[PDB]
């Protein structure tokens, strides 16, 4: 049981007690995924409005 | 937020009127549209169903449709009849003769655009319209044939709003007209493809409740309809009153409908107790809960014990401890867990609302999505094919321009729907 | 001067956010109108509380916060509450239609239309910063907005603010704490796509918070207000390092430095003690040894799991109040012997200790009694994988039937996203299993 | 009433217990993946402990202690006895043993081999592992552990066992222990002796291994009543004095040792478990622990009573329904 890295400040203190030694995408990418989802939605809406026109 | 309401035909206008009558009383609205309420809880969500007119007058966001004037006068001359917007009456003179083809393709064709104009005018007056609700029967001509024509047209103009119907199925116990299985089967076909949520209100079940449970020897539509308005008020509580639920129609659909075609709900209401020595007893939450789940309390004539619940929503109203309600609801599931599918965890939900219905200290409203509803569609299917086997009474419909094929593919769709319910009744994890 | 920006997303995030900022104000002496008389530097200053509050020339202290919800009901509360005067309208952002408990709707359909406005309001706040160190993001797992939109925001924040730290406070779903049946879907979806974009995530299981309230606070049916004020104590003690003069965890990057050895395994468990009921008049004062001990009893953890059957990779003890070092070492000496604390062989068996002499504040009229000393323990243990296994099982049950799947497909998500997220969770479970097994 | 589910089909003991439960008319079995269960008779391996105690409104109890495998795995038991201070590496009732990998103790074993072979002492050792259902040369045992890709324990072979007469035969003792959700340690009054029909020859793998698998008395099993009379007539002693005091003491020390690790007090679910302890008795009437079994079978005659006892103190204790064959080993 050893104590190290003792820091003392105005509002408290800190320290470490050791016990045993040891043994991204782009803006384009995101907007393509979003626009792709908008595509599938619009395609579904067209399949519905087409079936309703029949 | 805002919901636009449509009632079509005799039955639809009958129960639609009682609905506005009942919720108007709950929200403290008098028959002239003036607010005379105490709590402000009654105005928190009043805009969901009412438009605010000049002078602190609330007017129902309701559209009244019929192919004959008779019921128009009836509603207009009744309690709360003056509350409705006079522009929102759209009626004809021919009538539909209990003929689905007249409502859907011939006579209704002329009136339909007038209705869409009023529908359009109300939708544009909405801050953020969430969707539509329709009351109609399936056994007649106008509500069945023209009601479904309205659904189809409305879906084409508002393809992403929620479409919700209170649909009354026909029963030989209540009605005389031989062609009702024809009208209902054509209607069910339209409902499976163009609504998001449908409450199955079965006249066969309503009759058994009034005759067996309530001991009403001479049941009238007024008796049946007072059960429907009570249930309609109950299932819409969480739209019209705030509290603990941040829920609208879309959220309800998302959590109630696990497969697109399986959107037909089994409703129930408690309490139900015959006159009159038991009408004075105090109801306990344990009793409300047992009654709610009892098969003989269901409002679709189908034995829930024959199948499984995919999803359940239950709503309690009145003064009561939520702890009691929690424990009781969990008791029902833990003690009868085989009636709830295990591949949808925690699939029964509860909401409690403080304001109780008029006349009752407490009440419960049941919304079940159960595989046993197939019994309802089987019953109608048997009546249909018995007749259709011999093309009996077909000339009433082919004389309006319909083909036999249209009947064949309606019965076909309903038989598949039956099959689909059966396949999740035996589906396991 | 290094600032931190808090983002609160969805009902849960906004309501938990409302509880936290109230607590901060009580802890720093900021009144409901934005004034703090103890602040002698009017219009500016380089104090510790300034990492969470900016100052206006009029002497008002504004939270460095943003509130987003896709429907206005919940944010309107903040707009009319006790602390309405403390926020700027530009910090409150509401849509008109919510995600309907639907991840795909929050991420793809509604999210697309509102993401740029949120980023623009965040940008406004970053502009008022001289050393912005990163973001704290509050949100539920189960909500459509909390799962779906938060994910889009995290992806975006990496782009515009790369290299800045992002910390998460996440509400894990519990049927107890009102859950929709599709929250398991939303949870796996949002974890999978956020995993790479947050450096450290503090998970709060609504089931754990619920039981502490019923058991320790004697509350029959805990409300969100009860849950949210208890969660606020935990958040406050976790962030108290950033808002007060100290040495432990003074920068967001220290949280991963001190708590996250492996990047994917960045979900530390939080335990807190003592939770005493304010109705209790006695008020027996526990020792540092007693409260340190309580940190190793399962009933005080933020997630229900059993650390005795896992391994630690990091352990931090954060004390508030009347606590001297001599007591802490003595408590750790004992805790070691009478407890099963197995560390991974690659990490050292040890404890980082912080002490803030200022004791825990309580909301006047809340449910917690004022205490002289309290601990919050943060430990990165493999036992937390139990919560992932529970969640993955519920997912599998529904997904095997494709239940509810059409609601997400109809919003433009492809069914493949489901199994891609599920495979990631399978990998996350393999990760935990490998780090803490020996056979 | 109450609900339970069965997840280990092969269990001869819990196959029986679930029949008693149904016989009360107050229990119902509900499939396997249904989670609204009161009791789970779980599987041997990979029991999803993390899924228990999370269903709202359900007191859940499971027939296994998470963590008790440390006591029921040959390799981990030897490591537990040596590392735990309450047992000590000098623990006088466990045969000297070392864990040998085909953390390893192969260097320490050979040190204790020459220390004995030089000392001119009996150096017969047995080697085994946890993947199977004896020699005097280390050069022959270590090459065996290598021909088997499993971790093995090399344990001192008890060269001078107590023999039964007539027959000059060897045997071991099986004790059944029950631990409930409160961590009461219950010893089943009835034990069994696994006898070897073949006379013991200390210079053939049948007269040495006594378990029923490898094989006077029916089923090569003797019961405590008979064995008691034999000790009285042959050695002028009783079973309780010369054998049962040690058995009771060993059982306490092992279970008391791991209790802080596996105890479900203050946990969101409850546990119990039936254990089998295997003992040896040497010429001087000293009892040696052989192994602890986490999923034991029962003597065919004793399936009732013991199974009925499990429902009485372990299950019905937490789920009460509308003499004592156990000995409460007082501890703590
Ligand atoms: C709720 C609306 C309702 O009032 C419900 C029933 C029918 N009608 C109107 C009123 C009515 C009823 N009976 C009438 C006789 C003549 C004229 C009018 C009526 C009503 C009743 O007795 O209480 C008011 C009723 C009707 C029936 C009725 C019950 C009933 O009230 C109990 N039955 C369920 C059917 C019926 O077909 C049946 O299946 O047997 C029970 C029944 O048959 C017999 C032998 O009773 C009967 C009775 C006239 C026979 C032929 C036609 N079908 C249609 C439905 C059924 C009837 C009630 C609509
Ligand atoms: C809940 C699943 C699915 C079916 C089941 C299993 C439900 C369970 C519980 O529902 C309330 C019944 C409950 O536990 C009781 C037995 C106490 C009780 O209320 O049963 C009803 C009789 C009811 O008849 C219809 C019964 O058959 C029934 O519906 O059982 C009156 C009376 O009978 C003795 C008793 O007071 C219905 O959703
Ligand atoms: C059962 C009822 C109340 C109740 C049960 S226990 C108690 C103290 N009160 C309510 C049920 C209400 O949902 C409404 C439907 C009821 C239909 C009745 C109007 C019915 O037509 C009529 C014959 C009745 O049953 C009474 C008039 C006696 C009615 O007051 C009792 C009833 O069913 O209402
Ligand atoms: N602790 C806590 N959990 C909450 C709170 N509000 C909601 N939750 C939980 O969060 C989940 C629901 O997510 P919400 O935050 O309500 O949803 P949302 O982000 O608004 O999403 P949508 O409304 O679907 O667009 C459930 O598990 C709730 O129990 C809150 O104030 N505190
Ligand atoms: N240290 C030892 N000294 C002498 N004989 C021993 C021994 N360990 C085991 N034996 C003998 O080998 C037999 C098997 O004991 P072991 O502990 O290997 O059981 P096992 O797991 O292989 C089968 P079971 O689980 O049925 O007991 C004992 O019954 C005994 O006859
Ligand atoms: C506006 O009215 C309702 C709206 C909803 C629900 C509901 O039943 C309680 C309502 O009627 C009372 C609802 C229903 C069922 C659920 O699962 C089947 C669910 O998870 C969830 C819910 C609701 N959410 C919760 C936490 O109950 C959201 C949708
Ligand atoms: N519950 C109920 N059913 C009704 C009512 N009026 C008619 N029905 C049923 O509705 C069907 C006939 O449809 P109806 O509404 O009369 O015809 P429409 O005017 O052409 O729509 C039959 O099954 C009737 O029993 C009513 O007030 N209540
Ligand atoms: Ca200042
Ligand atoms: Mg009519
Ligand atoms: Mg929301």
């Amino acid at each position: 049981m050893e104590v190290i890295e003792l820091n003392k400040c105005t509002s408290g203190q800190s320290f470490e007690v050791i016990l045993k030694p040891p043994s991204d995408p782009s803006l384009e990418e995101i907007q393509k995924k979003l626009e792709a989802a908008e595509e599938r939605r619009k395609y579904q809406e067209a399949e519905l409005l087409k079936h309703l026109a029949e | 937020r805002e919901i636009v309401h449509i009632q079509a035909g005799q039955c639809g206008n009958q129960i639609g009127a009682k609905f506005w009558e009942v919720i108007s009383d709950e929200h403290g609205i008098d028959p002239t549209g003036s607010y005379h309420g105490d709590s402000d809880l009654q105005l928190e969500r009043i805009n969901v169903y009412y438009n605010e007119a000049t002078g602190n007058k609330y007017v129902p966001r309701a559209i009244l449709v019929d192919l004959e004037p008779g019921t128009m006068d009836s509603v207009r001359s009744g309690p709360f009849g003056q509350i409705f917007r006079p522009d929102n009456f759209v009626f004809g003179q021919s009538g539909a003769g209990n003929n689905w083809a007249k409502g859907h393709y011939t006579e209704g064709a002329e009136l339909v655009d007038s209705v869409l104009d009023v529908v359009r005018k109300e939708s544009e007056s909405c801050d953020c319209l969430q969707g539509f609700q329709l009351t109609h029967s399936l056994g007649g001509g106008t509500g069945s044939g023209m009601g479904t024509l309205l659904i189809s047209k409305i879906r084409e103009e508002y393809p992403d709003r929620i479409m919700n119907t209170f649909s009354v199925m026909p029963s030989p116990k209540v009605s005389d007209t031989v062609v009702e299985p024809y009208n209902a089967t054509l209607s069910v076909h339209q409902l499976v493809e163009n609504t998001d949520e449908t409450y199955c209100i079965d006249n066969e079940a309503l009759y058994d409740i009034c005759f067996r449970t309530l001991k009403l020897t001479t049941p009238t539509y007024g008796d049946l309809n007072h059960l429907v308005s009570a249930t309609m008020s109950g299932v819409t509580t969480c739209l019209r009153f705030p509290g603990q639920l941040n829920a609208d129609l879309r959220k309800l659909a998302v959590n109630m409908v696990p497969f697109p075609r399986l959107h037909f709900f089994m409703p129930g209401f408690a309490p139900l107790t015959s006159r009159g020595s038991q009408q004075y007893r105090a109801l306990t939450v344990p009793e409300l809960t047992q009654q709610m789940f009892d098969s003989k309390n269901m409002m679709a004539a189908c034995d829930p014990r024959h199948g499984r619940y995919l999803t359940v929503a239950a709503i309690f109203r009145g003064r009561m401890s939520m702890k009691e309600v929690d424990e009781q609801m969990l008791n029902v599931q833990n003690k009868n867990s085989s009636y709830f599918v295990e591949w949808i965890p925690n699939n029964v939900k509860t909401a409690v609302c403080d304001i109780p219905p008029r006349g009752l200290k407490m009440s419960a409203t049941f919304i079940g999505n159960s595989t046993a509803i197939q019994e309802l569609f089987k019953r109608i299917s048997e009546q249909f094919t018995a007749m259709f086997r011999r093309k009996a009474f077909l000339h009433w419909y082919t004389g309006e321009g319909m083909d036999e094929m249209e009947f064949t593919e309606a019965e076909s769709n309903m038989n598949d729907l039956v099959s689909e319910y059966q396949q999740y009744q035996d589906a396991t994890a | 001067m290094r600032e931190c920006i808090s983002i609160h997303v969805g009902q849960a995030g906004v309501q938990i956010g409302n509880a936290c900022w109230e607590l901060y104000c009580l802890e720093h002496g900021i009144q409901p109108d934005g004034q703090m008389p103890s602040d002698k530097t009017i219009g500016g200053g380089d104090d510790s509380f300034n990492t969470f509050f900016s100052e206006t020339g009029a002497g008002k202290h504004v939270p460095r916060a943003v509130f987003v919800d896709l429907e206005p009901t919940v944010i309107d509360e903040v707009r009319t509450g006790t602390y309405r005067q403390l926020f700027h309208p530009e910090q409150l952002i509401t849509g008109k239609e919510d995600a309907a408990n639907n991840y795909a709707r929050g991420h793809y359909t509604i999210g697309k239309e509102i993401i740029d406005l949120v980023l623009d309001r965040i940008r406004k706040l970053a502009d008022q910063c001289t050393g912005l160190q990163g973001f704290l993001v509050f949100h539920s797992f189960g909500g459509g907005t909390g799962s779906g939109f938060t994910s889009l925001l995290m992806e975006r924040l990496s782009v515009d603010y790369g290299k800045k730290s992002k910390l998460e406070f996440s509400i894990y779903p519990a049927p107890q704490v009102s859950t929709a049946v599709v929250e398991p879907y939303n949870s796996i979806l949002t974890t999978h796509t956020t995993l790479e974009h947050s450096d450290c995530a503090f998970m709060v299981d609504n089931e754990a918070i619920y039981d502490i309230c019923r058991r320790n606070l004697d509350i029959e049916r805990p409300t969100y207000t009860n849950l949210n004020r208890l969660i606020s104590q935990i958040v406050s003690s976790i962030t108290a390092s950033l808002r007060f003069d100290g040495a432990l965890n003074v920068d967001l990057t220290e949280f991963q430095t001190n708590l996250v050895p492996y990047p994917r395994i960045h979900f530390p468990l939080a335990t807190y003690a003592p939770v005493i009921s304010a109705e209790k008049a006695y008020h027996e004062q526990l020792s540092v040894a007693e409260i340190t001990n309580a940190c190793f009893e399962p009933a005080n953890q933020m997630v229900k799991c059993d650390p005795r059957h896992g391994k630690y990779m990091a352990c931090c003890l954060l004390y508030r109040g009347d606590v001297v070092p001599k007591d802490v070492n003595a408590a750790i000496a004992t805790i070691k012997t009478k407890r099963s604390i197995q560390f991974v062989d690659w990490c050292p068996t040890g404890f980082k200790v912080g002490i803030n002499y200022q004791p825990p504040t309580v909301v006047p009229g809340g449910d917690l009694a004022k205490v002289q000393r309290a601990v919050c323990m943060l430990s990165n243990t493999t036992a937390i994988a139990e919560a992932w296994a529970r969640l993955d099982h519920k997912f599998d049950l529904m997904y095997a039937k494709r239940a509810f799947v059409h609601w997400y497909v109809g919003e433009g998500m492809e069914e493949g996203e489901f199994s891609e997220a599920r495979e990631d969770m399978a990998a996350l479970e393999k990760d935990y299993e490998e780090v803490g097994v020996d056979s | 009433m109450y609900t339970f589910v069965v997840r280990d089909e092969n269990s001869s003991v819990y196959a029986e217990v679930s029949r008693l439960l149904l016989a009360t008319g107050q229990w119902k079995r509900l499939r396997k993946d249904n989670p609204r269960f009161n009791l789970m008779l779980g599987e041997r391996n990979r029991l999803p402990f993390g899924r228990l105690g999370h269903e709202p409104g359900l007191v859940q109890l499971v027939n296994y202690y998470r963590g008790a495998d440390k006591l029921c795995r040959k390799a981990s038991l030897v490591k537990l006895i040596k590392t735990s201070p309450e047992l000590s590496e000098s623990c006088t009732w466990f045969p000297e043993s070392y864990v040998i990998y085909p953390t390893d103790e192969r260097e320490v074993f050979l040190a204790a081999y020459n220390r004995r072979r030089e000392g001119r002492e009996g150096n017969v050792w047995i080697a085994k592992s946890s993947a199977g259902a004896i020699s005097s040369e280390a050069s022959e045992l270590l090459d065996f552990i290598d021909e088997q890709g499993q971790v093995h324990v090399i344990q001192k072979y008890l060269e001078k066992p107590l023999l039964l007469e007539p027959g000059h035969r060897k045997f071991d003792i099986r004790s059944w222990v029950l631990v409930d959700h409160l961590y009461n340690i219950y010893l089943y009054r009835e034990g069994v002796l696994r006898t070897s029909s073949e006379p013991y020859n200390s210079a053939d793998k049948t007269c040495h291994l006594t378990n029923h698998c490898i094989q006077y008395e029916e089923g090569n099993e003797m019961f405590f009543e008979e064995f008691n009379q034999y000790l009285m007539d042959a050695l002028n002693t009783t079973l309780e004095n010369s054998i049962l005091l040690q058995i009771k003491h060993i059982i306490r020390s092992c279970l008391m040792c791991i209790e802080p690790a596996i105890s479900t007090k203050h946990l969101h679910y409850q546990s119990f478990q039936l254990f089998g302890f295997d003992f040896m008795v040497d010429e001087e009437l000293k009892v040696w622990l052989i192994e602890v079994n986490g999923a034991p079978a029962c003597a065919q005659k004793l399936y009732a009573e013991l199974c009925q006892g499990i429902v009485d103190v372990a299950i019905s204790s937490v789920f009460p329904l509308a003499t004592s064959i156990f000995i409460k080993l007082h501890h703590h």
